[PDB]
């Protein structure tokens, strides 16, 4: 069923399982028309389709192309989404396919069972966990990349860099979770915080600086004041 | 007109005949039910007394052979039963009319409700849904579930109505997933009309058969079956104009007779507010619409 706070630790159990977060597949622009009317203006996209297991990142590029022509886009999007997730499964020699998929979004349950019916064995699951994956295009390198695509492409990543090589996938999924969600309450704050020290470098094959493990501890008690002084602001605490 | 007598009426019961009910005393000098309509399809039904417990009942057709109800005290229930010597059995039933022991099917100028649900049920196809070949009628009661309830464990007492089941393979052509979970013309005139069914006779039938058997014997896999039937219609934008204008007549109908006390349970709310409402046939169903909206408007 939905997964939620109890059982929270079936995540980095040795079943497969992917998280499928929707939010950042069609993206527009609104704007303004030489009559005065709105209008809007695609711009790429993505799915964000992660492993929280072992930090793999199946990051599908969704290029405006495939909006062109095109009715009821946010209706699409979803089937889209479920079109290339299923893609993907199947793509992937059986050992590797997942045991389960959960959506962050209810609506997106409906398009990935019906595309998946080839599969009864794969389970389709939400989550009542409000997860920060849209803030996945504040990450540099993960923006970029969609941004410069000028064709459907498929990227993959390692969210995770090196962590687990120090840490679980347990303690490494809190970490992407807190960084998320401070680039996700106030993104300027957050890349200031990551961003701030010069001499803390991003390795060319990782997303996030090279941390040692004090200078994390750091940086997430700063993540964490940030997240706290903008919740309290919300209901002036 | 046909008769169907009664060997004697042991038990208190009430008694249903169509969409008509009376009320047999214990030990009653009943003998049966005369002047019931050739050409048309019937069902005889049972409530006893004591046990509100098990509606339970026989579907039949009284040109296909002489029959009669004898209750059993072994197995507690009324039983249908074919006489094949049609001379003793003209002999007993001219005996209970001479004697005045048996209702009568009520004739009255204006009326077609019968006939109106049961357009398209035939007694030969209800035998592909209740199968128990050596008899010429078929028992149904309230707690027999479906083919598809199954699914979800006697085979024998099953009711096998067509699986219809809108995540699965045969509903979805591969790489038209989105176009015909949205759109269901594929499902209905395809898959269901062209190759089950075969016509859309057929396709009426068994929406009739499934309301009836919800509504007489308060079967809820014949319910959920009546409501997926609607709903594969009403969720398709292709449909014969024809198909339409009759759906609306046979709905309009089956909700005029159902019982004001039991549509909170007889009534889907969301399927209806979806067909009525929302989908592609929202605006084709006049009739119906009319009659729930007068009478049922608290469901939507
Ligand atoms: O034969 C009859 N009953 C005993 C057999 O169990 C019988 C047959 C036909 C009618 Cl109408 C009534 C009784
Ligand atoms: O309607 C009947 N009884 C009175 C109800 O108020 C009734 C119905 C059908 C037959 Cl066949 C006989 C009596
Ligand atoms: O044709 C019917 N459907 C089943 C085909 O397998 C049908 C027709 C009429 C009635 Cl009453 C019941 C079933
Ligand atoms: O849902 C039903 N009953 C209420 C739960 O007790 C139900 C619906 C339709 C039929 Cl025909 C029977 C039961």
């Amino acid at each position: 069923g939905a997964m939620n706070s109890s059982n929270y630790a079936e995540l980095f159990n040795n079943d497969i399982k992917l998280f499928v977060d929707d939010t950042n597949v069609y993206r527009v622009t609104v704007h303004k028309t030489f009559e005065g009317n709105v209008a809007t203006k695609a711009i790429n996209g993505c799915i964000f389709t992660l492993n929280p297991k072992t930090g793999h990142l199946f990051l599908k590029i969704i290029h405006t192309s495939v909006w062109a022509g095109q009715k009821r886009l946010s209706q699409l999007a979803k089937w889209k989404t479920a079109e290339e997730v299923s893609a993907l499964v199947r793509s992937l020699p059986k050992e590797e396919q997942p045991k389960q998929i959960i959506v962050t979004r209810k609506a997106m349950l409906d398009p990935l069972e019906v595309h998946m019916l080839d599969f009864p064995n794969i389970a389709i699951r939400p989550t009542e966990l409000r997860l920060p994956f849209s803030a996945a295009m504040s990450i540099d390198k993960l923006s970029d990349v969609v941004m410069k695509a000028t064709e459907p492409q498929m990227v993959l990543f390692n969210i995770y860099d090196d962590w687990l090589d120090r840490i679980s996938s347990y303690t490494a999924f809190s970490r992407l979770t807190l960084l998320l969600r401070a680039l996700k309450t106030n993104e300027e704050s957050a890349k200031m915080i990551l961003l701030s020290d010069p001499t803390i470098t991003i390795k060319s094959y990782h997303l996030w600086p090279s941390f040692t493990d004090e200078q994390w501890i750091t940086i997430e008690s700063q993540m964490r004041d940030l997240i706290l002084t903008e919740y309290g602001r919300k209901y002036n605490v | 007109m046909n008769t169907v007598p009664f060997t004697s009426a042991p038990i208190e019961v009430t008694i249903g005949i169509d969409q008509y009910s009376f009320n047999v005393k214990e030990n009653q000098p009943f003998h049966g039910i005369k002047d019931i309509p050739i050409g048309h399809v019937h069902v005889i039904h049972f409530q006893h007394a004591d046990n509100s417990s098990m509606r339970y009942g026989y579907w039949f057709d009284c040109r296909m052979g002489n029959f009669y109800i004898q209750y059993d005290p072994k197995d507690g229930l009324y039983k249908m039963m074919e006489e094949r010597d049609g001379a003793k059995f003209e002999n007993i039933v001219h005996n209970f009319k001479e004697r005045q022991m048996m209702v009568s099917y009520p004739k009255i100028d204006e009326d077609d409700t019968w006939y109106n649900l049961t357009e398209f049920v035939q007694m030969d196809k209800i035998r592909k849904i209740v199968r128990k070949d050596e008899n010429q009628f078929s028992y149904v009661d309230s707690s027999m579930t479906t083919v598809q309830e199954n699914e979800l464990s006697d085979p024998a007492h099953s009711l096998n109505y067509t699986v219809i089941n809108f995540k699965s393979r045969e509903a979805i052509r591969p790489g038209h997933e989105m176009e015909d979970f949205l759109d269901k013309s594929y499902y209905l005139n395809t898959v269901m009309l062209q190759g089950i069914f075969k016509n859309s006779s057929n396709y009426f039938g068994e929406l009739q058969f499934a309301f009836l058997n919800a509504m007489f014997f308060g079967n809820y896999g014949s319910s959920l079956q009546w409501h997926a039937m609607i709903e594969l219609i009403c969720s398709s934008a292709t449909v014969p104009k024809h198909m339409l204008d009759k759906l609306d007549e046979i709905l309009y109908y089956q909700i005029k007779t159902l019982p004001e006390q039991y549509s909170d349970i007889l009534l889907n709310e969301r399927v209806w507010n979806i067909c009525l409402y929302s989908s592609f046939q929202k605006n084709s169903l006049h009739n119906t619409e009319k009659i729930m909206e007068n009478k049922y408007p608290e469901l939507l």
